[PDB]
């Protein structure tokens, strides 16, 4: 199979450095590609940042870069790399590593977050909640931004909404993950919301069940 | 096989497994028009009247990019099926009759060539000459063969001979094709 | 708003050192000007045509047996082949605009020269001139020798100028003048080269 | 470097109705032209290339023309599933993105499921209440909650949260979120949760008494 994996992200002080990494597999660099680094704000567009010919090491940048970052691969590990520099609250976005971008049979990776803020890693804490009927899980005081709830390990998808996080005052995230059930259910069936936030290492897994 | 009063190849567009390579160019009635330098990105061209116009490289980038998925694909389908060394046909001669002193270009056409790899150069009495040395990109041919003219700004003189040297895969040694006044 | 040349596309395929070759070629090919014009993009797997859009059939035609996967593919979809079909306009019509005021309007005017060779041969050397058309006839004082006459082939040298000579056997008596004449269409009126035996 | 507009920057349509969506760009590009769509949390997709080819696998609804400076990309008849942002893209080195064009499905009016969760016994445990109210599967988004604590009127002290337009039925989904200190949340008993919707004759309310 083909894919990019990108790798890198997580939070970064402004004015500090931080380099990514996108490695790829199923195809070999030393086959001439056109790979391509392509950025997304939240809420905002995609917003292309530099492209490196894998072959001739041939480089392009966004107008806008001016220096700040720095685009590179190494065809022995089929890895790209952007190297960035003097970070800024606008440099918090998805970073997309992509191949041959407009031309069929390519690919995009799934993306990496990289948050730019002076706040500290901290873990979630998990509760749930009591409930034609419905359950939910509290994911409360997280930082950063990406959390991932499945409930019982991907079985059930059907009604399963989970919300956006807000920002509280605090600077931490908050959301909440609800379902609807059956109204037969509560006994019979065991339903667990599974919570991991990769940036802290936290897989917290909380079953729910009316008291 | 057709007749017709002009023949155009708006996309000779070529791809090798070897390097690998690529090569984007335009013809106009067996000249060449200009040529994408894939490298640096941009386009080259032929004739100064042409300066007139632009060719996007990034036309001939995707379309290189689509001949390589393709060549891929017939590598795949055809079982590995590789390319046959051919033998080129090599011919030195001048763009204008020789008067000695008067200055003159020594042109080497090197016709037959496939898989389009080759390195052509100019000898004077068995060292290379590399000044006043420049070349066309390979030029399509009916039988989906190439040929490559290399040229060599020159001062005729009696006591001066030269030879254009030939490297190719097809060839058992450098081919060397000489031409003196 | 520079004028640009329009390329044909390459459609992607569905789904001693080793040397794997592809080539793509947008012919176009034009007679009368643009009275006739036909397009023939062939797709080419080592020195063998596979697969060719020649706009007089209309649609993708398997040459050899690698081509069937993508002609069957390619002419599955309207959309290639709305596009190919216009490709002829878009492409050829459209390119043929740009040359008749830069290509088809080189005029390079030839060096005529004679030279004896080095058993008695006069050689007319006709070079650098642009376009294609010349020609070129002998005459032995004003009467036009043909027999006695043989030419080179055109010769392209490649930098967009072509080259010939035109050789004339012949036996000199004292007084006789030999003239090359060259016609060529960058010319006002013919170019007249005299040589005295 | 190209810069390229769509427009419009969003729409709304009904299933089965024609969408079009205009890009110009400012130089001429031949039909060199592709169209991406992504879907809320997904890379894009590369759906158009060459301006009008469609990619393999890619539902015929789904059409482009064009050549030059001026683009269009053309859903025949839209589906639920086509709710995504769309943007027209040009480059394999230098890239150049369109500033996207969201898509939004008009549907039929739809009411909430209402739903009010009482505070964790475990989140009380750490000295805050959050009730939670969650309004399911409706349409429009266009909805009001409004929270009462022993019939008294809230204000300030909640947050919302809504879910992006579903795949399948094109309704949304609110979670509002009253946050209450422990001290406050046991000096009163009632805690109700009114919502206000078009799909409702009169407003709903879902309430609860501490046990
Ligand atoms: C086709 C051919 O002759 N390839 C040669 C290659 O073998 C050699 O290493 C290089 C330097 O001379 O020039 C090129």
């Amino acid at each position: 199979q083909v894919q990019l994996v990108e790798s890198g992200g997580g939070v970064v002080q402004p004015g500090r450095s931080l380099r990514l990494s996108c490695a790829a597999s199923g195809f070999t660099f030393s086959e001439w590609y056109f790979m391509s680094w392509v950025r997304q704000a939240p809420g905002k567009g995609l917003e292309w940042v530099a492209s490196i010919d894998t072959g001739s090491g041939s480089i392009d940048y966004a107008g806008w870069v001016e220096g700040r970052f720095t685009i590179s691969r190494d065809n022995s590990k089929n890895t790209l790399y952007l190297q960035m520099n003097s970070l800024r609250a606008e440099d918090t976005a998805v970073y997309y590593c992509a191949r041959d971008i407009g031309i069929d049979y390519n690919f995009w990776g799934e993306g990496t977050l990289v948050t730019v803020s002076s706040a500290s890693t901290k873990g979630p804490s998990v509760f749930p909640l009591a409930p034609t009927a419905a359950l939910g899980c509290l994911v409360e005081d997280y930082f950063p931004e990406p959390v991932t709830v499945s409930w019982n390990s991907g079985a059930l998808t059907s009604g399963v909404h989970t919300f956006p996080a807000v920002l509280e005052s605090s600077g931490l995230y908050s959301l909440s993950s609800v379902v609807t059930v059956p109204s037969s259910s509560l006994g019979t069936k065991t339903y667990i919301c599974n919570v991991n936030h990769k940036p802290s290492n936290t897989k917290v897994d909380k079953r729910v069940e009316p008291k | 096989d057709i007749v017709a009063d002009h023949v155009a190849s708006y996309g000779v567009n070529l791809y090798q497994s070897y390097g690998p390579s690529g090569q984007y160019t335009h013809e106009f009635d067996g000249d060449e028009q200009f040529y994408v330098d894939l490298g640096r990105k941009e386009t080259v061209w032929s004739l100064p009247v042409l300066r007139q116009f632009r060719f996007d490289p990034q036309f001939a980038l995707t379309n290189i990019a689509v001949l390589k998925h393709n060549l891929n694909s017939l590598i795949k389908r055809s079982n590995s099926t590789a390319a046959t060394n051919e033998v080129p046909e090599v011919t030195v001669f001048s763009k204008s009759p020789v008067t000695l002193g008067q200055p003159n270009i020594l042109i080497c056409l090197v016709d037959n060539i496939f898989p389009p790899v080759v390195n052509i150069t100019w000898l004077s009495n068995g060292h290379s000459v590399t000044e006043g040395v420049s070349e066309t990109s390979f030029l399509s041919k009916s039988d989906h063969s190439f040929f490559k003219i290399s040229y060599l700004t020159l001062l005729p003189s009696a006591e001066e001979s030269y030879d254009c040297k030939v490297e190719h895969w097809g060839l058992d040694k450098p081919l060397l094709k000489h031409w003196e006044p | 708003e520079p004028e640009q040349p329009i390329p044909e596309q390459p459609q992607p395929y569905p789904q001693s050192p080793e040397d794997f070759v592809y080539q793509f070629k947008g012919m176009c090919y034009f007679t009368n000007g643009t009275e006739r014009v036909r397009l023939v993009s062939r797709s080419i797997y080592n020195r063998e045509e596979i697969v060719r859009f020649d706009s007089d059939v209309g649609e993708f035609r398997a040459v050899t047996l690698l081509g069937l996967p993508a002609a069957e593919y390619w002419n599955s979809q309207k959309d290639i082949l709305e596009r190919k079909r216009a490709a002829v306009d878009r492409v050829c019509r459209h390119n043929y605009q740009l040359e008749l005021r830069t290509t088809l309007q080189r005029r390079v005017e030839p060096t005529v020269t004679i030279s004896p060779s080095r058993h008695n041969l006069l050689v007319c050397s006709v070079t650098d001139f642009y376009p294609a058309q010349i020609k070129v006839r002998w005459f032995r004082n004003d009467q036009e020798e043909t027999a006695g006459v043989v030419s080179t082939p055109l010769i392209r040298n490649g930098d967009w100028t072509f080259q010939i000579l035109v050789m004339l056997e012949m036996t000199p008596q004292r007084g006789d003048v030999y003239t090359c004449h060259v016609e060529h269409p960058s010319l006002q009126s013919p170019i007249t080269v005299e040589w005295r035996a | 470097d190209i810069q390229m507009t769509q427009s419009p920057s969003s729409l709304s349509a009904s299933v089965g109705d024609r969408v079009t969506i205009t890009c110009q760009t400012t130089q001429e590009i031949s039909s060199y032209l592709n169209w991406y769509q992504q879907k809320p949390g997904q890379p894009p997709k590369l759906l158009i290339y060459y301006a009008s080819t469609k990619a393999e696998g890619i539902p015929a609804r789904f059409s482009g023309s064009g050549s030059g400076t001026d683009f269009t990309l053309t859903i025949s008849s839209l589906e639920p599933e086509d709710f995504a942002v769309y943007y027209c893209h040009y480059g394999i080195s230098k890239v150049s993105f369109g500033q996207g064009t969201k898509v939004e499905i008009k549907r039929t009016v739809a009411a909430p499921s209402v739903f009010i969760f009482p505070p964790s016994d475990e989140q009380l445990k750490s000295g805050t209440a959050k009730v939670v109210c969650l309004l399911n599967n409706f349409y429009p988004r266009e909805a009001k909650v409004q929270w009462k604590v022993d019939n008294a009127l809230q204000s300030g002290n909640s947050k919302e949260s809504v879910t992006e337009q579903d795949s399948k039925d094109s309704t949304y989904s609110l979670s509002s979120t009253l946050t209450l200190s422990k001290a406050d949340y046991e000096k009163h008993k009632v805690y109700a949760c009114e919502v206000t919707h078009q799909g409702l004759s009169s407003p709903v309310t879902k309430s609860f008494n501490r046990g």
